[PDB]
């Protein structure tokens, strides 16, 4: 077979009527994953950092 | 520097130049490999070869005429060169081969001898011309299932299954009057040629128009022709470029001049004012590279091609090259642009004004077929000098920044990383 | 989706915007969850028990 005859990708290729269709979806997903991760990391860090603050039993009002 | 073009029944285009010594005459049709099908692919190249066949060529040699033909994507041309005095005898041979002998050239003994020659011709190309082979496959994948994907020389399988009838069918559908332009370059006058043409009447298939098709489109993709037996790796990479008659036609060509071409063995080449050279010369990432801005009727390709024996560092070659291209959107300098302008003029000049009329014919013909006229060399320079850093940035931010690419390569390309890795380098991280 | 191309225009969302949105999310999300949680458990909470007490 001739290498110049590219195999069929029709089943995978999107009928390009909206050029930035896959891009907008991918970037939204990537962006949302980045958002929820950053909030998660912040919460995780604060959880550990706050474990070092004065314990409930040592806040005695003399 | 005169661009004269008038229309009677046929459109005549000429560009006279006093001192020339010779004159070239020929017809250029507005159809090429981009008009063929995957199955009759190579018919145009086949036509070119019989037009230059020993028989037809000997008839012109006796008369003291030289033949030349060129098969491209958007067009096709048949040229006859002669002395300034025999400017009329070239037209006799032109008409005699496109009306009288448009049945004598297609003999069963001539066709088979020619077919056998283009087969060994196209085979030799695929077997040894790796850089052009790669560039051809680049068009193939970049424009797959679209007109620009078909290779100019045609494929071996479509060629060997081609018959005399296919030639005729193509000739009767594209070698029409409304899809043609008679070009004359050398020293002969416009009025000198148009008279000899308007002298002999006869329309021959007038009013007939060529068949239509579907618009060309760029598809980010790749074709990897790995071959570990080859001593090097040849790669070509590009983004969707600019079509001819595009506002950014020149901005694109200037952008390619910024990175230019290189040859590691030429002392002077290693000294060019190209920032990319600081990166690639340390470990000698390649033997050579060259950027280009290919333009066609419906689309184009902007990118580069390269050859290398440093098979374990191909990723650095691609990485440094793409980082430089990133600069066009964010930090290209005034002096880089200015250096490009000067060098673009020098190269554009050396092309448009060579001491060979056959090149002039192809350049003139191809232009008038698309825009109905030719932009003067002096007009180009005005457009080139008018380009600012802001223009290049706006162009790059639209054509290069975070845009799909097309890749093709052959030889020892194990080190050429996956698509996504290359594609990710079309941009940079930022706050 | 053209809704994306209005705010970010074919480009990915940048870290700064991601970080900024994260601080906003944290506050909003917490209130939304606490509200639903306390409402779902109406009657069982100490807030509710204290209302039924007077001393
Ligand atoms: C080391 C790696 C650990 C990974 C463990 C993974 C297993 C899942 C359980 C995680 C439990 C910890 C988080 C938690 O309980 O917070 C909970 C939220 O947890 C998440 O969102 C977890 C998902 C994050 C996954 C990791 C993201 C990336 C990794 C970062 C590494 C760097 C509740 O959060 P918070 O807002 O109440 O805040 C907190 C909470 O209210 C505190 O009580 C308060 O003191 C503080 O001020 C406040 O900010
Ligand atoms: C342990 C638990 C940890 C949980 C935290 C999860 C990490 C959050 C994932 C969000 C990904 C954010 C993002 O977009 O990262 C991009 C970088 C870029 O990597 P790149 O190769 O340079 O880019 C190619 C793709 N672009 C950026 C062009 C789109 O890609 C990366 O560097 C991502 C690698 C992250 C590894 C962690
Ligand atoms: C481990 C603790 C977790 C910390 C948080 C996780 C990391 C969040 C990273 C968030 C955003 O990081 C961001 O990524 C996008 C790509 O996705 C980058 O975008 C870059 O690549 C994209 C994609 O080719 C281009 O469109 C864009 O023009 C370019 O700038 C952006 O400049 C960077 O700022």
């Amino acid at each position: 077979k001739s290498t110049y005859r590219t195999p069929n990708f029709d089943d995978v290729l999107k009928e390009n009527n909206d050029a930035d269709k896959g891009r907008s979806y991918a970037y939204f997903m990537v962006g949302a994953m980045g958002l929820l991760s950053s909030a998660g990391a912040k919460s995780t860090v604060e959880t550990f950092i706050s474990s070092m603050t004065a314990t409930a039993d040592v806040l005695a009002m003399a | 520097a005169e661009v004269t073009q008038l229309s009677n029944g046929i459109v005549v285009a000429t560009e006279h130049n006093p001192s020339a010594h010779t004159a070239s005459v020929g017809v250029v049709f507005g159809s090429g490999a981009a008009n063929e099908n995957p199955y009759n692919n190579g018919v145009s190249n086949l036509w070119k070869n019989i037009f230059l066949s020993k028989e037809n060529s000997a008839v012109a040699a006796k008369e003291g005429l030289a033949l030349s033909s060129n098969i491209s994507r958007d067009f096709q041309s048949y040229i006859v060169s002669s002395l300034p005095g025999s400017t009329d005898k070239s037209l006799d041979f032109l008409n005699q081969s496109f009306i009288q002998q448009k049945a004598n050239l297609l003999s069963s003994s001539n066709f088979e001898a020619t077919k056998k020659s283009v087969l060994k011709q196209v085979q030799d190309f695929e077997d040894n011309d790796h850089p052009n082979r790669v560039l051809e496959h680049l068009h193939s994948t970049a424009f797959q299932n679209t007109p620009l994907s078909l290779p100019t020389r045609g494929t071996l399988e479509s060629l060997e299954n081609l018959v005399v009838a296919d030639l005729e069918s193509f000739a009767n559908n594209h070698f029409l009057n409304s899809n043609a332009v008679v070009v004359g370059t050398g020293n002969i006058k416009h009025e000198d040629l148009v008279n000899s043409i308007e002298s002999k009447n006869l329309s021959l298939q007038t009013g007939t128009k060529p068949v239509l098709k579907k618009k060309a489109a760029f598809l980010g993709s790749e074709v990897r022709l790995r071959d570990d037996t080859l001593p090097k790796a040849w790669i070509s990479l590009a983004v969707e470029g600019e079509p001819v008659n595009s506002p950014n036609y020149f901005v694109a060509k200037l952008a390619a001049q910024i990175f230019g071409s290189y040859n590691a063995f030429e002392p002077a080449s290693r000294l060019q004012g190209i920032k990319l050279l600081d990166n690639i010369q340390e470990y000698q990432l390649c033997d050579n590279f060259n950027h280009f801005s290919l333009s066609y009727k419906d689309s184009g390709l902007w990118g580069f091609s390269t050859a290398t024996r440093n098979v374990t560092m191909i990723d650095d070659l691609i990485h440094f090259t793409l980082k430089q291209w990133n600069r066009l959107t964010i930090s290209v300098t005034d002096t880089e642009v200015e250096r490009a302008k000067s060098l673009l003029k020098l190269q554009l000049g050396q092309l448009y004004e060579s001491g060979n009329p056959v090149n002039d014919a192809n350049l003139l013909g191809a232009e008038v077929l698309i825009k109905g006229s030719k932009l003067s060399l002096g007009e180009a320079f005005k457009k080139i000098d008018a380009i600012t850093v802001k223009d290049v940035k706006a162009w790059a931010g639209k054509r290069l920044w975070d845009q799909d690419i097309a890749i093709a390569g052959t030889g020892q390309i194990e080190g050429l990383l996956d698509y996504m890795r290359i594609r990710s380098d079309m941009s940079m991280m930022r706050w | 989706s053209s809704l994306y191309k209005t705010f970010f225009k074919r480009n990915a969302v940048f870290v700064g915007t991601i970080f900024a949105g994260a601080f906003v999310f944290q506050t909003v999300f917490d209130t939304a969850i606490t509200s639903w949680y306390e409402n779902h458990n109406k009657g069982k909470l100490w807030k509710d028990v204290k209302a039924r007490i007077a001393a």
